[PDB]
């Protein structure tokens, strides 16, 4: 099938250069236009430009002309988007896509490359348990979780029991605290019975700081019953 | 330049009902001599890239379910989901490709209207581990509720709190069409240790009266 695979998330300082990539497979790379779309945080879709890898014919939006370079290397089926000098305002998600033509819809899209530009310090999170309550519950349902506090920039990923626990999980959108650092909680509801028999571990990854934490969340035993 | 305007910005309809989104172009996108409307529709789910649904205004893309269709001509276009499913919650965009630069609509958020569901409410004291670091976050969880509208009030020794909490809400669940919400009270270890009773009071239409979850500092 047609697959468009983009390079990983980038964290850079203003003024740094950056080239991101998009590798196309499962079709004739030199036979289709390929291009780029910007999505600002919380915003819509902006067309950036396209290139025909057959001959490197490259067309830009007037908004993006002179601001980025779009290129392609047909020998390795890869399209690129690059900035010589990054600004904080370039912080956005960038999508590559296959186009039907210059005057065309976008039929296949890459997974997106998150680009974060900031002079602020990269920081890994601290991870704290949200232990399940000792008080008797209503319908045999306990909630527990992990608080993932004080990290920059986004994102963190959270899993439970290495991916083995998926049901009942809510990992909340991060909130920006006044410290300029993000915080988020990940919770799960589980059967009350399982608390003594089942181990719960949240697996937190923060790729930008190369931080990985596995935090066990256990009940507190404070009574002889 | 061609400007694409979608209407409405948000709409909410019940499972299995008809959902209609409008898109209007500032100039015609019908290429008269070949009779094509140069218009496409996309679906974007949170955390995912857009997906092509419709092209040429009314041609459904391969692999897209029967329930999706587009119509209209010239400057007036519609996307119709004939029987909305829980998984169809998403932002939908229209796109013109009649003239360069290619331009998109601002998107319409589609949401499922479902039966009212009261939140299950949980409060979590700060961990011993965090308290050692010198900070106390108290977390109130509102789980699996509908509709979105909810109020969370923190009280500390029965005193209303203001300006020291932040909340976050999940996207509507793709299976059960509910929301969950966290509200986090952050204070210093010292300010935390200045009070004895911590309480989250939750107002939601699925509840007859505001529901309070509380704990005494230190208790387990």
């Amino acid at each position: 099938e047609v697959q468009l695979v983009q390079s990983g998330a980038e964290v850079k300082k203003p003024g740094e250069s950056l080239k991101i990539s998009c590798k196309g497979s499962g079709y004739s790379f030199t036979s289709y236009w390929i291009g780029w779309v910007r999505q600002m945080p919380g915003k819509g879709l902006e067309w950036m430009g396209i290139i025909y890898p057959g001959d490197s014919d490259t067309r830009y939006s007037p908004s993006f002309q002179g601001q980025v370079t779009i290129s392609a290397d047909k020998s390795i089926s890869t399209a690129y988007l690059q900035w010589s000098s990054l600004k904080a305002s370039d912080t956005a998600m960038y999508y590559c896509a296959r186009y039907d033509g210059i005057y065309g819809e976008l039929d296949f899209w890459g997974q997106g490359t998150l680009v974060t530009v900031s002079s602020a310090s990269t920081k890994g999170p601290s991870v704290f348990p949200l232990a399940p309550s000792s008080k008797s519950t209503s319908g045999g349902t306990a909630a527990l979780g992990c608080l993932v506090k004080d990290y920059f920039p986004e994102p963190v990923t959270v899993s439970w029991n290495s991916g083995a626990l998926t049901s009942g999980v809510h990992t909340f959108p991060a909130v920006l605290q006044s410290s300029g650092l993000y915080s988020l909680s990940s919770v799960v509801t589980v059967p009350s019975s399982s608390l003594g028999t089942q181990t719960y571990i949240c697996n937190v990854n923060h790729k930008p700081s190369n931080t990985k934490v596995d935090k066990k969340v256990e009940p507190k035993s404070c009574h002889h019953h | 330049d061609i400007v694409m305007t979608q209407s409405p910005d948000s709409l909410a309809v019940s499972l299995g009902e008809r959902a209609t989104i409008n898109c209007k172009s500032s100039q015609s996108v019908l290429y008269s001599s070949n009779n094509k409307n140069y218009l496409a529709w996309y679906q974007q789910k949170p955390g995912q890239p857009p997906k092509l649904l419709i092209y040429w205004a009314s041609t459904r893309e391969s692999g897209v379910p029967d329930r999706f269709s587009g119509s209209g001509s010239g400057t007036d276009f519609t996307l119709t989901i004939s029987s909305l499913q829980a998984e169809d919650v998403a932002v939908y965009y229209c796109q013109q490709y009649y003239s360069t630069p290619l331009t998109f609509g601002q998107g319409t958020k589609v949401e499922i209207k479902r039966t009212v569901a009261a939140p299950s409410v949980f409060i979590f004291p700060p961990s011993d581990e965090q308290l050692k670091s010198g900070t106390a976050s108290v977390v109130c969880l509102l789980n699996n509720f509908y509709p979105r509208e909810a109020k969370v009030q923190w009280k500390v020794d029965n005193a209303l709190q203001s300006g020291n909490s932040q909340e976050s809400v999940t996207e509507q669940d793709s299976k059960d069409s509910t929301y969950s919400l966290s509200s986090t009270l952050t204070l210093s270890k010292a300010d935390y240790e200045k009070h004895k009773v911590y309480a989250c009071e939750v107002t939601h239409q699925g509840l007859s009266s505001p529901v309070t979850k509380s704990f005494n500092r230190g208790e387990c």
